[PDB]
């Protein structure tokens, strides 16, 4: 929460190549697993299909070919390579991560993404003009006021009541 | 012009899609 | 050889580059008005009073925005859970103002996405696959759910349904933590997990794989050309990385049995998504996060803050300042 | 809207050089075999 | 026989003044000294007009018609107030309360939303001389009050107000606040507004009466930030006199 | 030439007494015997030219009149600033807790 | 006093306070400094001194709030106006300047008195030249801030750069993949008594 | 700090007298305080109506004064305005009303001093928190 | 201000062949309130993207 | 709009007639493997 | 110099794209 008011973290681009290394990651772990269990070969009798693999054994336990065929017909695209897809799996998050990793070095000097300048010169000339970039700073705002106090006793503030943002009833 | 370039980039993906779809490397079989 | 044979038989063919199918029938459509209508909305819609109160947003590009900051704005307060098809309104600019644009299209893509589920169990039918497939996209689905429509239907208003914007998404989970302590709510906690176990499971299924890759290839060229689509012979040495990892940990915390492993890639985070959809689901009934709010105090009652009242503080303000001209009376009950 | 002029030369140029060494590379590629 | 709630909602007759009979071409007869209110005073818009910026000197802009994009939410209802009678047999109305403001917004051809605040607030309206019935030629004239579209509490999207909010655009820092004191200083205009109403129907029986009104007055300034537009409001009304 | 009316009329009385002519009806609780019959009366009568006005108010019994006086020092009037008699904002001025 | 070092003594200096994409010269968001304005000293209508609480550099923004030499808030420009009680109006502030281009000038009229007030936050008081650069008025880092983020974000780059060439060296022989005949005996467990080491075998 | 019998004193009436609470009757009141009242007095203030709080100063100028025993266990009786003039049992809960208020009927007359005591004592421990609403949460 | 003095080159193109207003209730000769149905401005330009 | 009205109708009708009768022409049989 | 700051990219764009072209040209000729 922090990081949203006083660094307006989430409109860091870094922190959204992260997001998306994070979110896709978890899409490819779980695609990829539910297709491999979803092509498997027929190499055992029974209804549970885990005992039908032998660590040992040459032979790939599910088809590529039909898991192409299916993707390729549902989505356009497919993998054809199964080194590439593992690779892939790998690049995504790892890749992702490294990205956050620096703009949370940006972040270590206040170097942040916090505003957009083309909007503020509009927005101060202009008080009908509002954008949810203008809504969520009124939010940073709330936020740093608010916690500020009680999250950083070593600097003594003392905001009185009538200083306080604050929206109408609320 | 930020407009249109936002709307040219965004047209230029829609169209690689067209091409990754239907004018991919087909898949051989081995 | 008769015409409505002929017509499913098209329908249903395996042999169009892309399936269409019976679900194909419905998603097609609608996936293409909810596209339209947002691509449009996205560039040139003029501003939304999401709020109801004469104070429109506004949140395409021509109206000043850019690609993070624009947004296919939620439908109108005034209007609640109302239907607002175009047919309704008096005019187009009528229909504008109020945020007609989001109820198509969240219509539309919601339906359309349904069928898109339904499309992966089909061609699995016709390709001669097992079927859940579609089970695992039912997280995601299950999850769009919940911001478009469940969340709305709870709270009384799809102007609290999420906007669709890159801002507009941050903002949504702002007021949400306000309203609802999403952090400190379970079913968010374990939507986390799926998901950083997501990336992590992913990172280590293929690093495993790709550290035991057989050598099939020369340095000058890419790994990758030593599998051949379609061969019947495995790519990698399963023993060797059963054979790291085993000692990486020990031996029974890895995994030599390949579908055991699939799977597992599969329901962690699926699972983890169901339960952080399942979060949004029943906070929209307002079953909210603990709150641990002045829980500990000492010998006399004076307050002890913890961490959890921090959390208070910041939670604080942000339901003091958003939509901070609509409420009237002391409570935001919804 | 008040917006950095050089913004637009650097997103042409952003996207421009790197694709074209992409097409360059996949070009020759097909003129070998 | 008249309706229920279950009848009206979702209908938009919610937002329709009633009306009187073709036949009500009567006079409710004055009696200058007893005194009489009315009960309920409704006003119902048909048509909003807006006044354009010509940009030359004398071609004076027209008025244009507008499309509403607020819906069914304009008229004004339940008004009542005195009506006296004075000295020289004219009457007066003089509004007391009632839900007697509405904001509308109507959108200008290309584009422009224009705001305003449909009212009669603290309306006072008079008759010619010597009336001693209302009568199917009767008119009533005058002034009324028109706030500020916003109220003092209200904050702009970067939270600057008038009874609150902040005092400077706070994005820009150490931006020059000059050219800014116009947004940054939020005012509260109160300006008048003139109404005439046509009586055009009158039941005798009953006391109900009905006709035409148009007002003229001023649309939102945003607190200062802009030039208001001249706004004229056509519609029918209906209201209904006691012996008070 | 641009001035916060408000701002400016925090520089009156209105910013150190009970302003009969501007001050929320909730100002009336910080001294007894006020809230909320006076009050709402008080508040129903204004404007006053004067703060000795309140005791000309009609249908004040002998116990009301002693309570406004003993209270007399606590009121001022200044002009009616429009932006805070419109809306109905001496009665719900926005602010509770 | 130097206006040198009144200069050093500005938040806008701070390399902490600026942005990422927040191009070019600190002189395009301020300006260029012209002067030192003076020293603004406040008082309330009781002639105590009152000291302008400074913004730390987290907060992009920061309320105004004033205290006595005691830490005790003696006043500030409010948020909500019905129930505030330390305005400036009602607390009489005026500001005085010494030294610098407004030496011995004094206001006391409100919006005037709150605007320098304003800028007190970010310490010591100078006048701009906005229009030259056509200056935007928002604050930007200075080389020391761009040089450090450079060069802390370089690092940690050629950390991965290490990481993957030392890999490259330890490992040339398996670079593009493990010895097709690897057999399962090497790599199950007790096999051979030393890991990897086939002269251990039991 | 704990829960010392200074903290635990506090006026009776107006004249002065005064009686300490034990702990017992002050977790007492405060355990009843959650069971009949912090629906709508929740940490001192009033839910729905905001402009009256329970914080001592507020009592004190209530009429009749209500900054003590005596006048908080009238007041639990028979409810009136804050300027005394009319009796508000018919809307707020009070043993008069527990006809309509059933939370009331169990009540004894030890319980209302427990649950005054609470009110007078819970300033004197948690100060501007008591009453001032979620600025101080 | 007539468009040949805004460096429009096929406005000038469509106007003459009988489109004259657009879909936001304005045309060329200046008069407000128009509806001039799917061939506006608006809609030769969507129909030629089609 | 209430030509609007009447071709959405239509178009959604359509659609959804497609869809159930499609199911109801025998799709268990179309698969690879057991056709009933 | 008050000069047209749509010139940077006209001219930038004038010299990129037709040695783009004449380079892609050039290198797929030299590998085959
Ligand atoms: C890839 C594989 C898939 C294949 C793909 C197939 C390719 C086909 C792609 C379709 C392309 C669609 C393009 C979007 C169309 C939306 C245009 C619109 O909505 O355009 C609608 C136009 C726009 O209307 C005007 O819209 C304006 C909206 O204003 C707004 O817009 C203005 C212009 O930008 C200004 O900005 C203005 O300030 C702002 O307020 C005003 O309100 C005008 O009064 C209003 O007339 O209306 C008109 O007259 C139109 C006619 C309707 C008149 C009413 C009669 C109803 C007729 C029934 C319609 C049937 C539809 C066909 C279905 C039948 C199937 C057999
Ligand atoms: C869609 C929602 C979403 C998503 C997917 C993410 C995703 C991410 N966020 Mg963002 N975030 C969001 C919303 C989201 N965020 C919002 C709304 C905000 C408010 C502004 C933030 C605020 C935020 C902050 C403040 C930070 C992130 C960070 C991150 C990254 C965390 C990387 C990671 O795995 O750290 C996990 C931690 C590690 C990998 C470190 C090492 C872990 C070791 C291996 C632990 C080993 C444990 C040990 C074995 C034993 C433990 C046992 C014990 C528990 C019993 C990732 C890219 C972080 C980031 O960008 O970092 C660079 C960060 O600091 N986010
Ligand atoms: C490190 C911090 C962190 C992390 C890791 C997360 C992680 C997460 N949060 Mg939390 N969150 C955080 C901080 C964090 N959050 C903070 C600080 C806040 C408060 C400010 C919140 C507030 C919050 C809210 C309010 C919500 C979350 C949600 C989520 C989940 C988002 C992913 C999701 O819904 O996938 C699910 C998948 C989808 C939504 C994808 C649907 C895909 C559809 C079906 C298809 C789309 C097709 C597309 C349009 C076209 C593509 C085709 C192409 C050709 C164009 C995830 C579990 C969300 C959640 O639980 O939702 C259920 C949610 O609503 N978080
Ligand atoms: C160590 C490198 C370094 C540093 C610290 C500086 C520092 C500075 N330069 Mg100098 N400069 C450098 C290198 C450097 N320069 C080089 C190499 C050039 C030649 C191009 C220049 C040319 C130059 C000019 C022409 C100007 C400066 C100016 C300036 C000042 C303002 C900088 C600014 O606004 O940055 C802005 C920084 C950013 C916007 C960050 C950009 C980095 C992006 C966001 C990262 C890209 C992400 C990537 C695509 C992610 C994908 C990865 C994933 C796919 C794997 C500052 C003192 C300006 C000045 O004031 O001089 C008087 C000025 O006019 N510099
Ligand atoms: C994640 C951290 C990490 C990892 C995994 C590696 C891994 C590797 N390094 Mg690199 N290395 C690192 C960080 C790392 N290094 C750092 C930070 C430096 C210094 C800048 C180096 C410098 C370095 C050199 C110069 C070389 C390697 C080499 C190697 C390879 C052989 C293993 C080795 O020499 O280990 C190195 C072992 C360690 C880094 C662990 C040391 C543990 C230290 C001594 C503990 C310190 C305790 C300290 C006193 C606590 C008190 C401090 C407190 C006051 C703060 C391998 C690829 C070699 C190579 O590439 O060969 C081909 C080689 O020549 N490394
Ligand atoms: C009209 C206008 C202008 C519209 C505006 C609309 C709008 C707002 C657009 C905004 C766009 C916006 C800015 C988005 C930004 C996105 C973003 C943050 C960028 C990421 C940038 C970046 C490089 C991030 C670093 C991290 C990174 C590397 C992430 C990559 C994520 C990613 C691509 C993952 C893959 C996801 C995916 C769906 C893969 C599916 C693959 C697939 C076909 C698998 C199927 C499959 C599985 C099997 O198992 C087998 C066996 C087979 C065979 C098989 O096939
Ligand atoms: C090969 C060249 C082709 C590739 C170029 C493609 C363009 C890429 C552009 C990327 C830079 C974005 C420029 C936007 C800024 C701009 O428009 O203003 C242009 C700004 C200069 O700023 C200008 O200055 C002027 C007065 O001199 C005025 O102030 C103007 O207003 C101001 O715009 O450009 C820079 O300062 C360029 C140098 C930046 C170098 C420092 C980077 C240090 C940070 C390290 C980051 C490493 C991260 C790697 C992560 C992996
Ligand atoms: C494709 C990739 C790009 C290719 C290279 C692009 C550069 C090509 C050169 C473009 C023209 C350069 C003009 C200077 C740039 C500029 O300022 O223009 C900018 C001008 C527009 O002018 C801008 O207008 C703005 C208002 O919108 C403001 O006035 C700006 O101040 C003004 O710059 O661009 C044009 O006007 C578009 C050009 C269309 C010209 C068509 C008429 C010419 C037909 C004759 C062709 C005959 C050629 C015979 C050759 C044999
Ligand atoms: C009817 C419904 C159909 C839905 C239509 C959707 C079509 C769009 C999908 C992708 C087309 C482009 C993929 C090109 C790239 C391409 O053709 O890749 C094709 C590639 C083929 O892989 P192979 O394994 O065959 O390659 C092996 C070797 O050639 C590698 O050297 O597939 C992948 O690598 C899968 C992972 C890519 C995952 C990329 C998907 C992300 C797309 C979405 C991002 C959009 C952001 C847009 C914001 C505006
Ligand atoms: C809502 C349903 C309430 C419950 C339950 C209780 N109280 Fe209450 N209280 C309520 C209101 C609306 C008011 C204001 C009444 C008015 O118009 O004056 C009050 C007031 C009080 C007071 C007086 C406070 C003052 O400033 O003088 C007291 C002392 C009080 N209430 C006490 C009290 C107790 C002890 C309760 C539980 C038994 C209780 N209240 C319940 C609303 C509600
Ligand atoms: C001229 C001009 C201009 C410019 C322009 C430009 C810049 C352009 C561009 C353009 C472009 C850039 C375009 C592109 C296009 C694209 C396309 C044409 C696409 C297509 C696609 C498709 C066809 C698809 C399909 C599909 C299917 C069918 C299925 C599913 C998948 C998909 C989706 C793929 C301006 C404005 C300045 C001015 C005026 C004039
Ligand atoms: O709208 Mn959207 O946000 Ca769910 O709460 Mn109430 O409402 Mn509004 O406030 Mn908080
Ligand atoms: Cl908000
Ligand atoms: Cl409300
Ligand atoms: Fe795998």
């Amino acid at each position: 929460l922090f990081f949203q008011g006083f660094h307006n973290w989430t409109l860091n681009p870094f922190h959204m190549m992260g997001v998306a290394g994070v979110l896709g990651g978890a899409l490819l772990c779980a695609i990829h697993g539910a297709t491999v269990e979803n092509t498997l070969f027929q190499d055992g009798e029974g209804a549970s299909t885990f005992r039908a693999f032998n660590p040992t054994q040459a032979e790939e336990t599910y088809s590529m070919v039909t898991a192409n065929r299916f993707w390729s017909q549902i989505f356009g695209i497919a993998f054809s390579n199964k080194r590439w897809l593992h690779f892939f799996m790998l690049f995504v998050p790892v890749t992702g991560l490294w990205m956050s990793a620096i703009g949370v070095v940006g972040l270590a000097l206040n170097l942040r993404s916090y505003d957009f300048i083309s909007q503020e010169i509009r927005a101060a000339e202009d008080p009908e003009f509002e954008t949810f970039y203008t809504k969520n700073l009124l939010l940073n705002e709330g936020i740093r006021a608010w916690m500020a106090p009680q999250d950083q006793p070593h600097e003594n503030f003392v905001f009185p009541e009538e200083v306080l943002p604050r929206g109408n009833a609320l | 012009m930020e407009t249109i370039t936002y709307v040219f980039i965004f047209a230029c993906i829609i169209a690689l899609f067209f091409f990754a779809i239907f004018f991919r490397e087909p898949p051989r079989i081995t | 050889a008769n015409l409505w044979e002929r017509f499913c038989n098209w329908v249903t063919s395996t042999d169009n580059r892309l399936y269409v199918g019976w679900f194909g029938v419905i998603m097609i459509p609608t996936l293409l008005a909810a596209t339209i209508c947002f691509v449009i909305a996205f560039i040139a819609a003029p501003p939304v009073d999401i709020d109801g109160i004469r104070e429109p947003v506004s949140g395409s590009l021509l109206y000043g925005n850019n690609i993070i900051t624009g947004a296919v704005v939620p439908s109108s307060n005034a209007i609640g859970l109302h239907f607002y098809p175009i047919w309704e309104a008096a005019s187009l600019d009528e229909w504008l103002y109020n945020g007609g644009p989001y109820q198509l299209i969240i219509f539309h893509f919601l339906l359309g996405a349904s069928c898109y589920m339904g499309r992966q169990w089909e061609l699995s039918y016709r390709l001669g696959m097992r079927p859940w497939i579609c089970v695992a996209y039912s997280a995601p689905l299950a999850s769009a759910f919940a911001v478009f429509l469940i969340y709305p239907i709870g709270q009384g208003s799809f102007s609290d349904g999420m906007p669709l914007g890159i801002s507009g998404t941050f903002n949504f989970m702002i007021v949400f933590q306000a309203e609802h302590n999403i952090l400190m709510h379970p079913f968010h906690q374990l939507g986390v997990a799926g998901v950083f176990g997501g990336a992590l499971f992913c990172a280590m299924h293929g690093s495993l794989v790709t550290s035991s890759l057989i050598r099939e290839t020369t340095e000058t060229e890419s790994a990758n050309y030593g599998y051949k689509f379609g061969q019947e012979e495995e790519t990698y040495n399963i023993v060797a990385a059963h054979g790291y990892f085993g000692r990486l940990i020990f031996q029974y915390a890895s995994f030599n049995n390949s579908r055991s492993l699939h799977f597992f890639l599969a329901a962690w985070p699926v699972v983890g998504v169901w339960f952080t959809a399942l979060g949004i689901s029943t906070m929209a009934f307002n079953l909210n996060g603990f709150n641990f709010n002045h829980s500990v105090i000492d010998a006399k009652g004076n307050v002890i803050n913890t961490w959890a009242d921090i959390i208070n503080r910041a939670n604080l303000g942000m339901e003091v300042m958003h939509e901070r001209n609509a409420h009237n009376f002391p409570l935001d009950l919804a | 809207m008040e917006v950095n002029q050089l913004g637009l030369i650097a997103t042409a140029l952003f996207v421009l050089v790197p694709s074209v060494f992409l097409i360059i590379l996949y070009v020759q590629t097909e003129s070998q075999q | 026989q008249t309706l229920t709630y279950d009848d009206i909602v979702g209908t938009g007759l919610a937002n329709k003044c009633p009306t009187l009979d073709d036949t009500a071409r009567g006079a409710y007869p004055i009696d200058s000294s007893q005194t009489y209110r009315i009960a309920r005073l409704c006003l119902q818009p048909t048509t909003f007009l807006v006044k354009e910026e010509p940009k030359n000197k004398r071609q004076e802009a027209e008025f244009v018609p507008t499309k509403l994009v607020t819906r069914e939410t304009t008229s004004l209802d339940q008004i009542q107030g005195e009506l006296k009678v004075n000295s020289d047999g004219s009457l007066t109305f003089v509004e007391e309360d009632g839900i007697d403001f509405q904001p509308v917004t109507v959108q200008m051809a290309g584009g422009e939303r224009i705001p305003l605040l449909f009212t009669v607030k603290n309306l006072v309206a008079s008759t010619q001389p010597n009336v001693t019935s209302i009568t199917t030629s009767t008119d009533f004239k005058g002034e009324f009050n028109v706030p500020s579209y916003r109220t003092a509490n209200f904050l702009d999207p970067k939270g600057r107000g008038l009874a609150s909010g902040y005092d400077s655009a706070i994005a820009l820092p150490q931006a020059k606040e000059e050219e800014l004191a116009r947004a940054n200083v939020k005012r509260f205009s109160l300006t008048k507004g003139q109404i005439s109403l046509n009586v055009a129907k009158v039941d005798g029986r009953t006391g109900e009466i009905a006709g035409t009104f148009e007002s003229e007055q001023l649309s939102d300034d945003d607190m200062g930030a802009h030039e208001p537009h001249e706004v004229k409001i056509q519609g029918v009304f209906y209201a209904s006199i006691e012996p008070a | 030439e641009l001035v916060n009316v408000v701002d400016e009329k925090l520089g009156t009385a209105y910013g150190e007494k009970i302003d009969l002519n501007n001050t929320n009806i909730a100002a009336f609780i910080q001294y007894r015997g006020l809230y909320p019959t006076l009050a709402k009366l008080i508040v129903k009568n204004a404007p006053y030219e004067s703060v000795e006005d309140v005791l000309n108010i009609p249908g004040l019994t002998e116990r009301q009149k002693q309570i406004l006086r003993e209270n007399l020092e606590h009121f001022t009037v200044t002009e009616v600033e429009t932006a805070l008699v419109e809306g109905g904002d001496r009665y719900n001025n926005g602010l509770y807790k | 006093i130097p206006e040198k070092l009144a200069f050093y003594d500005y938040i806008g200096n701070n390399p902490a306070k600026g942005g990422l994409f927040r191009t070019g010269p600190m002189n395009k968001g301020d300006g260029i400094a012209q002067a030192w304005k003076g020293h603004a000293v406040f008082r309330n209508k009781e002639g105590e001194e009152l000291f302008v609480r400074r913004m730390p550099a987290f907060f992009e923004s920061f309320p105004v709030i004033l205290t006595d030499k005691n830490g005790v808030v003696k006043a500030d420009i409010p948020f909500r106006r019905a129930e505030s009680k330390y305005s400036f109006e009602q607390q009489g502030v005026t500001v005085s300047f010494y030294g610098g281009e407004l030496n011995g000038q004094t206001f006391t009229d409100p919006p005037t008195v709150k605007s320098y007030a304003r800028k007190a936050i970010f310490g010591e008081i100078f006048e701009f030249d906005t229009e030259t650069l056509n200056s935007d008025g928002i604050f930007r880092t200075s080389p020391r801030g761009w040089f450090t983020f450079a060069h802390a974000v370089f690092a940690l780059l050629f950390f991965f750069g290490h990481i993957w060439h030392g890999a490259r060296t330890l490992f040339r022989d398996v670079f593009s993949g493990i010895d097709p005949e690897l057999s399962p005996e090497q790599v199950e467990w007790g096999f051979y008594q030393k890991v990897g080491d086939v002269t251990t075998r039991r | 700090a704990e829960l010392t019998p200074e903290v635990l004193t506090v006026p009776l009436n107006s004249e002065g007298k005064t009686i300490t609470l034990t702990e017992k009757q002050y977790l007492e009141g405060k355990r009843l305080f959650q069971y009949a009242c912090a629906s709508c007095h929740v940490g001192g203030i009033t839910k729905t109506n905001p402009s009256l709080d329970l914080r001592t100063e507020t009592l004190a100028l209530a009429t009749p004064p209500r900054d003590n025993i005596e006048g908080l266990v009238d007041y639990m009786k028979n409810p009136t305005t804050y300027d005394g003039e009319q009796e508000i049992a018919e809307v707020h809960p009070s043993l008069r009303s527990a006809d309509i208020f059933p939370k009331m009927r169990n009540l004894t007359e030890k319980d209302l001093v427990a649950i005054a005591g609470h009110i007078l004592v819970e300033p004197k421990i948690l100060g501007d928190k008591w009453g001032g609403g979620k600025v101080y949460y | 201000n007539p468009m040949w003095r805004q460096g429009m080159f096929v406005l000038p193109f469509m106007a003459r062949l009988g489109v004259t207003g657009s879909w936001s209730g304005w045309s060329i000769t200046g008069e407000t309130g128009i509806d001039p149905g799917f061939w506006s401005f608006e809609g030769v330009a969507l129909a030629h993207i089609v | 709009m209430e030509t609007l009205k009447i071709t959405v109708y239509i178009v959604v009708t359509f659609f959804v007639l497609l869809f159930v009768f499609g199911f109801l022409s025998g799709d268990p049989a179309r698969n690879p493997k057991r056709k009933d």
